[PDB]
Order: structure tokens, then sequence, then C-alpha cells
């Protein structure tokens, strides 16, 4: 197959994404959800992390790491610790709206995902970690927890199997950093959330000290359909290496900003044409698109022409997949004072624990407010540029790499209208 | 640590005063200043012995190997968790 | 604004907290979901179960939660200087948190926050005189295909207008309650225009169910 795209109802994974039909058990159940779930755990963790590896299933969190192989990470016999799944339901991510729709609306399909990783990976329970502010998503993920237990789905004897496994909810307090899985470990654990340092990778070292392997709840949520369907049925769609479906969400300056589910390797302008009304103005009026949420650098209009929103071509397009949260900016479009709102976002989203990014986040957030004024110098830029460098890869985790990626994108996009706004204040102010 | 790597000599301290005039610390010791450097002990004491200088030999303190694992700040069942980070 | 505290009259360790026996009966179901010798990490719901029962949290509240689950009251100042969603403050009754990143502030949240102000007469981290209203401006909330979007203490209130935005914050001065969703004609987060997936019904239980299983 070589076109990609125009995904078929009968191939959603993510059915009621929409909250036409009923989210319950009893909608879930009439949509294919909990079918067969007993016989998926009764052939072992084995089979199902061959499953879940033939799928080719990638990190739907935004890093795109092999869901198989690393949830064959825990593969392993226990050593007196416990071992825990845990659902990393954030999503902090500007742009990035999908997690809130899974738990909002498929939430049994959540549940089955918890269930079947973690009899994968032998996980004794699941702590999803859900964001704070999803306050009613929450509320209605354990409403569809105690169904789960009412059912005998979760809990004691799960499913009728013999496998124990509960599923916890732990609310978010408000930090985009706890999404971030070490430091999500660290806001389980009743403190700040700062980042451990890898190593220890979770498997070894994770929640309370446990293994533990946390997942976006998109890769947990699709893992009982690639179960039942089948790993060729999910590794059918999108190029090699880029398998499956994947929820897009495009916001900005397009006619219908949403949420939908979509083949993986579909062209960008396809998915913003077909799902989204197009941009706002004609496609003719697109500036720039951030294509995974505010963590990846933007490509212009040129690059968004014949891009194809997966992995390994938006790489290619030196950006990221990221979130697969596409945010379109027009004509009309202040992109330096976007980009700067972006680092303050970065900088108020920081916290505060390594030094490239506690003191380069906030000097890139200054610079870059006058660089939305033009109160700066053309030497500033590149200048800046290596401020970037001197945060990406020096940092704990990729926060630091997330601030320095945008304005990159900006500085190598975008430098001309830079330059001509500076000017253009230098003429005017002096 | 680089100012922990070779031998000194050095000797007593004698009596430091008040100048009168000024109060500057006057001495009247002509070795007061004296720290010699040298590579090895052996050497140190070759030359004091060499000098006529009774002297004192306190040995090297090596800092001992320390077992640091940065996984037992986030132990399970050890005292050794940090209650912050 | 600031990550200090100053015993005031109205916020000091001897400022009066505690928690009702049915809030003490939630802290227990909540310290029983983490395992025996990690009672800590049930500091952030008990804490913001805290900030349930009071709307803020003064420093009793923060000492009440250090004792009652034997860790150091600065390992719960940590938490509650840390995270943005502990007020610290007294902040109104109805706490609005306009989200101002960059794809809310593309579908111009700008308007609806100049809305707001001008119609509560107050900006941006201040409080209405009678107290009913906080307003201050957030970062992402998770509904940026809703922008713009505001969220008042749990609800989000979403594809909203300043005619929009307006009508609920006089339905908030009178009493009622509005109903949490996307303010335009769509539902939850479908394409406005009618929906372009998802128009047939779902296959049900069974379907493409692999052989051998
Ligand atoms: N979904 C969201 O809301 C957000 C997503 N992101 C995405 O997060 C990504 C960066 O996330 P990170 O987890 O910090 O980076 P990533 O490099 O490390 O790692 C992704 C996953 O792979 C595992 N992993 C990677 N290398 C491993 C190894 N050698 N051994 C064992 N496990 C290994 C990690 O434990 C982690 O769970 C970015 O691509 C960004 O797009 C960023 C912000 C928000
Ligand atoms: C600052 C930061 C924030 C992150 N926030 C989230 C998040 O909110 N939700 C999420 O699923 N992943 C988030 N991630 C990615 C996770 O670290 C991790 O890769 C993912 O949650 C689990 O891996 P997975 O993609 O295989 O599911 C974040 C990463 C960073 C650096
Ligand atoms: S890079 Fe920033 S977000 Fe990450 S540990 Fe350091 S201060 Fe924290
Ligand atoms: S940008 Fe405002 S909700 Fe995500």
């Amino acid at each position: 197959k070589t076109s990609f795209g125009s995904l078929k109802d009968e191939d959603r994974i993510f059915t009621n994404l929409y909250g036409r039909h009923d989210w319950r058990l009893k909608g879930a159940q009439s949509r294919g959800d909990w079918y067969k779930t007993k016989e998926i755990l009764l052939k072992g963790p084995d089979w199902i992390l061959g499953e879940v590896k033939t799928s080719g299933l990638r990190g739907r969190g935004g890093a795109g790491f092999p869901t198989g192989l690393k949830w064959s990470f825990m593969n392993k016999p226990s050593d007196g610790r416990p071992k825990y799944l845990v659902v990393n339901a954030d999503e902090g991510e500007p742009g990035t709206c999908k997690d809130r729709e899974i738990i909002r609306h498929d939430p049994h399909k959540l549940v089955e995902g918890c269930l079947v990783g973690g009899r994968a990976m032998g996980a004794r329970a699941a702590y999803i970690y859900i964001r704070g502010e999803f306050y009613n998503e929450a509320s209605n993920l354990q409403v569809a927890i105690r169904e789960a237990y009412e059912a005998g789905l979760i809990g004691k004897n799960a499913c009728g199997s013999g496998y124990d496994f509960d599923v916890f909810v732990v609310r978010g307090a408000g930090a985009y950093i706890c999404g971030e899985e070490t430091a999500l470990i660290e806001s389980i654990e009743g403190k700040q959330g700062k980042p451990r340092l890898k190593p220890p990778f979770p498997a070894d070292v994770g929640v309370f000290g446990c293994p533990t392997t946390v997942a976006n709840v998109e890769t947990v949520a699709v893992s009982p359909t690639i179960c039942r369907r089948g790993g060729a049925w999910f590794a059918s769609f999108g190029r090699e290496r880029n398998s499956g479906t994947k929820l897009f969400n495009i916001s900005g300056h397009v006619n219908n900003p949403c949420t939908v589910e979509e083949e993986m390797s579909v062209p960008l302008k396809e998915l913003i044409e077909k799902h989204a009304g197009g941009v706002t103005g004609g496609w003719d009026n697109l500036l720039a698109v951030i294509p995974g949420g505010s963590s990846t650098p933007l490509i212009p209009k040129s690059v968004c022409e014949t891009v194809l929103m997966d992995f390994d071509a938006l790489i290619q397009a030196q950006t990221g997949l990221g979130t697969a949260a596409v945010i379109v900016m027009d004509r009309s479009t202040d992109i330096v004072k976007a980009i700067a709102r972006l680092i303050e976002f970065y900088k108020h989203e920081s916290c505060g624990q390594c030094t490239p990014c506690r003191e380069g986040v906030d000097w890139m957030n200054k610079v870059m407010a006058r660089f939305v004024r033009g109160d700066a110098r053309p030497a500033e830029i590149d200048s800046l540029w290596e401020i970037s460098k001197q945060i990406e890869g020096h940092t704990i985790c990729a926060l630091g790499d997330g601030a320095a990626w945008p304005v990159q994108g900006l500085i190598r996009h975008f430098r001309p209208e830079l330059e001509e706004r500076m000017q253009r204040f230098a003429q005017q102010h002096q | 640590v680089n100012n922990t790597k070779k031998w000194k000599m050095e000797f007593d301290t004698r009596e430091r005063w008040e100048n009168p005039l000024m109060g500057w610390a006057s001495t009247a010791d002509p070795l007061s200043n004296l720290v010699l450097t040298f590579s090895t002990k052996e050497d140190a004491i070759a030359f004091a012995e060499k000098n006529g200088w009774s002297y004192d030999v306190e040995e090297r303190k090596v800092p001992k190997p320390k077992s640091k694992s940065y996984g037992a700040n986030f132990s399970w069942n050890k005292r050794t968790r940090v209650s912050t980070k | 604004a600031l990550f200090v505290h100053r015993d005031t009259p109205k916020n000091n360790p001897e400022t009066p907290f505690d928690f009702t026996p049915e809030n003490y009966k939630r802290i227990e179901a909540i310290v029983k979901n983490y395992p025996e010798g990690h009672k800590a990490a049930a500091v952030l719901p008990v804490l913001d179960l805290a900030q349930r029962q009071n709307g803020w949290l003064p420093i009793s509240a923060m000492n009440k939660v250090a004792e009652i689950l034997q860790v150091p009251p600065m390992r719960v100042y940590e938490v509650a200087t840390f995270y943005t969603m502990y007020n610290r403050k007294p902040v109104g009754k109805y706490h609005i948190q306009v989200c101002t990143t960059t794809p809310c502030m593309l579908r111009n949240s700008d308007s609806i926050l100049e809305a707001i102000q001008k119609k509560l007469g107050i900006k941006v981290g201040e409080t209405t005189p009678d107290k009913l209203f906080t307003l201050i401006e957030v970062e992402c909330l998770g509904a940026c295909v809703n922008a713009p979007m505001v969220q008042i203490n749990d609800n989000y209130y979403e594809d909203l207008t300043p005619k929009d935005i307006e009508e609920i914050i006089d339905e908030l001065k009178a009493g009622k309650i509005p109903k949490p969703g996307p303010r335009s004609g769509r539902f939850s987060c479908e394409p406005a225009g009618g929906l372009t997936s998802l128009t047939e019904p779902p296959k049900g239980p069974g379907f493409g169910v692999q052989a051998g299983l």
C-alpha cells in the first residue's frame, strides 16, 4: 500500500469517540469492549506481548517508543516487589485533547486496556494518573471502574481468569511536568512532580520503587482491540514502523477544530481538508502548522503540502509526530507571538529541577518577549539558537527539549520575519 | 581536590604580637611563612633530616570509596528513600 | 504569587481547620489505595480534599495533612507550592480559569478574557468584592479543539463567544449552575459541520476477532 488515509468506520478502534453512544458498560459491551477478555488473559503474557510487538504499536504518548518492546521489560520474574502498570492520563500538551476523549467517552476501553496490559507485564494493579483539571472525566472513569468491579471484570478474579488486578485513579494537581513518566511517578508518591534521572528506568525502579510501566491512555486503550483483531490487522495500517490508527486533534485556524481517528500515514493536507474543513481562508491562507502539539517544531506551508502524519515522515520534515496534535496557523497569525506564548507556557510549566531548563527556558522567554516587540538585534537570533542547543540534551527530561524545539523551528523557518520585526522596531524607535 | 595532591612541610607557629604603632601583626619568627612542597612523603622526610629539622609526619588521608546509587533514592523498603528531590 | 508564608490573623497555624468525619472516611479510602509504608503517596489527594472542604489551603490544612499522614510539614508545603491548583490564598466562590495558550489564543481567547474583565469589573488575578469570582489566566486545559474555553471550579465551558461567557457569568450570579459543555452547536469534539467520521453504527462484540481466541 502506498497511499494512506480514508479510514473506514469498521476499522476504528475508538468508536464512541464523540459521546454519541452510551459510554457505560452496556454501551461498551454492545460495541465490542470486554469481549473474550478471559480468553486473552488465559493465553499468558507472552502471547499478548507478541501481539503488541507484531502490531507495530509505538508509544502514543508522543515519543513513539515500541510498545511491545517497552512492555516486555517487565516480562521477568518477581523479586519480592509488586509490579505496576501506570496509565499516563495527564495530557498537558497544548493542542492535545485526545486522551480526555478516551477517558470521557470510552472509559471501559481504557479499563480493559489496563487489565490486558497489566496481565502482559505481570502487574498487580493499574494507577491511572489523570489530570486534576479533568474532574468530570475522572469521575466518569471512576463510574466505569465501579461498573467493571461490580461485573467482576476487574478486581479479585478479573473476568473469571484467576488473575487479580486493581485499577486506581490518582488525580493530578495542575502540573504539565507530571505527564513526564518519572515526574508522574514522583507525583503519585506524594512529592513534587520532578523527573527522576534515567537510569533507573521505571521497569527497574518505578512507582514506590517497584517495577513499573508508564503508558499513555491511547496506547493502553488500543491493546484489547489489538489482542482481539490481531496484530496483523493493526500493522496493516500506515507505513512500516508506522503502524496502526491515531487520534488527531486539529485545532487553531481551521474551520472545524476536531478530534478524529485516522490511519497513521495520512497526509496532513488531506487530514485538515477532510476532517477539519480546511484552513480558514483556504489552503493558500496557511502559514504554519505545529504538527504534533507544542513541543514539536513548526513546519511552513511548503512542507505541509506533501508531508505524511506519522513518526518517520515528520522526523524527515525535521519536526516530530508527537501527540499528533495539529495546530494550524493562518497568514493573519503573529507567529512570533504564538511561539513566544508557547515558550511562556514552557517556563510556567517547568519544575525547576535542573539548571538548563530552570534558567534557560526563562531566558528564552525573555528573549522571545523581546523578539515579539522587535526590541533586539539580529545577532541575538543565533545567540538564542545556541541557548536552545545548550538546553537540548543537557536536561533531566525532555521538557527542555520540548522548549528548545519550538524556538529552533521558528528560527529555522521564520528568521526573515524576526529580522524585519527587529529592523522596523529599530527604525521607528531610533 | 587539587590542593590535596602534594606534600607540604611547614613549621610550628611562633608568637605574633600587636605592633604598638599600627596594630599590625609583628613576628620574630623567620620561618613563619616557609612552606615547602614535596612530591612524596619520603622526599620531605629526607629534606627535613638533611637540614636537621625535627619533624612529625601525618599520613595522607584519602576519602574512602563511596557506594553511590541514584536508584537508592527510590527504594521499595529501605530507609534511604528521599522524602523530596 | 509568593512562595513564602507569613502569618496573618486569617492564615496562621492556629487558624481553625479540621476535616469532617465523612471527609475522614474519604481520607481512609484514599490512604487504602496505596501500599503499606507509602502513606505519603496520599499527600496530593488529601490536601486537595482539604481544598474541597475549605475552598483554599490555610497553613492548618497543610499541617493537618502532614499530621494525619505522618509526613513532615515541609513535604506538604512543597506539594502545596508546586502544584497550581492548591489555592494558598482564599479565592472566590467561582474560580474562573481562562486558557490563553496558543491553540486558545489563535481562536481568540483574549476577547473572552476582556469580556470577563469588563463584565466583572476586575482584571487577571483579582477577586470581585462580593467574593464570588476570581479571574486568573491558566495554561492549556486540554480542550484545544473546543477553544476558546474556560474552567469554572470543576467544569469546562467551551467554544465560547463573549456573549456565551457573559451568559454563563449571568447565570452564575443568579444562583443557577450552567451546563458544562461547548456553547456552539456541537456536543463534545466532533466537526461542527457534521460528522466526518463514525457515521456508521458500531459493529458490536465479535467483529474482526482473529482465530484461536
Ligand atoms: N502526550 C503528551 O501530553 C505529551 C507528550 N510529549 C512527548 O513526550 C516525548 C518525550 O517523552 P520522554 O518519555 O521524556 O522521552 P522518550 O525518549 O524517552 O521515552 C519514551 C518511553 O520509552 C522508554 N524508553 C526509552 N528509551 C528506553 C531505554 N533505553 N530503555 C528503557 N526504556 C526506554 C521511556 O521509559 C519512556 O516510557 C516527546 O516526543 C513529546 O512529543 C511531551 C509532552 C506532552
Ligand atoms: C514534559 C513532558 C510531559 C509529558 N506529558 C505526557 C502526558 O501528559 N501524557 C502522556 O501520555 N505522555 C506524556 N509525556 C511522555 C511520557 O514521558 C511517556 O513517554 C509516555 O507518557 C508513556 O510512554 P508511551 O508513549 O509508550 O505511552 C511527557 C513527556 C514530557 C517530557
Ligand atoms: S528540564 Fe525543566 S522540566 Fe525537566 S527536570 Fe529539569 S527543570 Fe524539570
Ligand atoms: S490550548 Fe487552551 S485548552 Fe489546550
